[PDB]
């Protein structure tokens, strides 16, 4: 009856579903288990290279703290 | 023309705050409290010199209060001041609105162990007075003698001798 139509759309939602999950493992495997830093703005470039810089490992994800300073 | 002239590289030595730009968003609201008047001497001194080589002591000043800053925060709240620049740095935006109880745990550690108050809304974009002792620049674009104007208009208006004085026209 009905349901038969429900194999279909539960595949084309997986087909749905990869895209979103795929970009979200991809962007916390890539970025040191977090998010993707968005930088629309010149001041969030600004901040993003300089955390590239102070990193030291020329990434700018790997993140400095207190332990950083003496 | 002229000789530009640097400072040497022992002139640029001081030592950096080398932190993430978490870990200063995190901080930045009690960093602007707290470290407000060697900031502002600085900035006073850095769009009124409008010359970067001008500005490097005050800005030394800001890198040895800046760095003070978080030493006073190592010393006494380094745990929720982690477990909040953590949470702050999770985000890609860098939300504060994500991150409601681990500011909540900093500002109450900060404020029963060093008393400080955070800034409300509406406090560090103020303009505040700088009081200083260095000198105003009174020629900061370095601009030379301007060129003197040229002649006004003086005299009561007569009418023109013997009119237009064009061939024939004696009108
Ligand atoms: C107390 C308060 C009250 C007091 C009231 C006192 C007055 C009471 C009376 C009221 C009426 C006043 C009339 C105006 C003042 C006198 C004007 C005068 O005689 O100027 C002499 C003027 C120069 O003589 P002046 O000895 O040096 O000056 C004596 C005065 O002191 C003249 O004064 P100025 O020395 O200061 O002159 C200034 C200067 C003097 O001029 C110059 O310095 C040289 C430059 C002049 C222009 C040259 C242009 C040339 C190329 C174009 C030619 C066009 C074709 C010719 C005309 C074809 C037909 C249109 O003028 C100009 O440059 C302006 C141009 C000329 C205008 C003249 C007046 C025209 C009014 C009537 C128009 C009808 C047609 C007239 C002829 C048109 C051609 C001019 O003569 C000419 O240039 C030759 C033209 C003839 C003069 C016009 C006479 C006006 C009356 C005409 C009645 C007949 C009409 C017939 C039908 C229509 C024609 C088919
Ligand atoms: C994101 C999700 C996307 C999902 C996409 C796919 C959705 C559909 C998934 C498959 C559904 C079941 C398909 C079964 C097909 C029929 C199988 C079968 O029994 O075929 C019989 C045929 C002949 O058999 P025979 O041995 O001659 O029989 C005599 C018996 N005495 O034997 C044959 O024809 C040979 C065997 C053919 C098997 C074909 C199976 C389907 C292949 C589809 C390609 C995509 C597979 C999935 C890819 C993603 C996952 C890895």
């Amino acid at each position: 009856m009905w349901f038969e139509v429900l194999p279909g759309i539960a595949v084309m939602g997986v087909c749905l579903f990869i895209p979103g999950m795929a970009t979200a493992r991809i962007h916390r495997f890539s970025n040191g288990g977090r998010e993707k830093r968005v930088a629309h703005y010149s001041y969030q470039w600004y901040l993003m290279e300089r955390d590239r810089r102070v990193s030291g490992v020329n990434r700018y994800y790997v993140s400095k703290g207190l332990e950083n300073i003496d | 023309p002229g000789i530009v002239e640097l400072p040497s590289l022992e002139d640029l030595k001081v030592q950096e705050v080398k932190v993430s730009s978490s870990v200063l968003k995190a901080a930045a609201h009690h960093y602007g409290a707290q470290c407000d008047k060697p900031n502002k001497e600085f900035m006073l001194c850095r769009w009124e010199e409008k010359d970067p080589r001008r500005c490097l002591e005050e800005g030394k000043l800001v890198n040895q209060c800046a760095l003070e800053f978080f030493r006073q925060i190592k010393r006494h709240c380094a745990e929720p001041f982690t477990e909040y620049w953590t949470c702050i740095d999770y985000s890609g935006l860098q939300l504060f609105r994500r991150c409601r109880k681990e500011q909540a745990q900093f500002d109450k550690c900060v404020l029963d162990k060093l008393g400080w108050v955070r800034p409300d809304l509406g406090e560090l974009s103020k303009v505040t007075k700088v009081k200083t002792d260095r000198p105003l620049p009174e020629n900061p674009y370095h601009s030379r003698a301007r060129p003197e104007p040229n002649p006004e208009v003086e005299g009561d208006l007569k009418p023109a001798r013997h009119g237009s004085r064009l061939f024939f026209w004696t009108m």
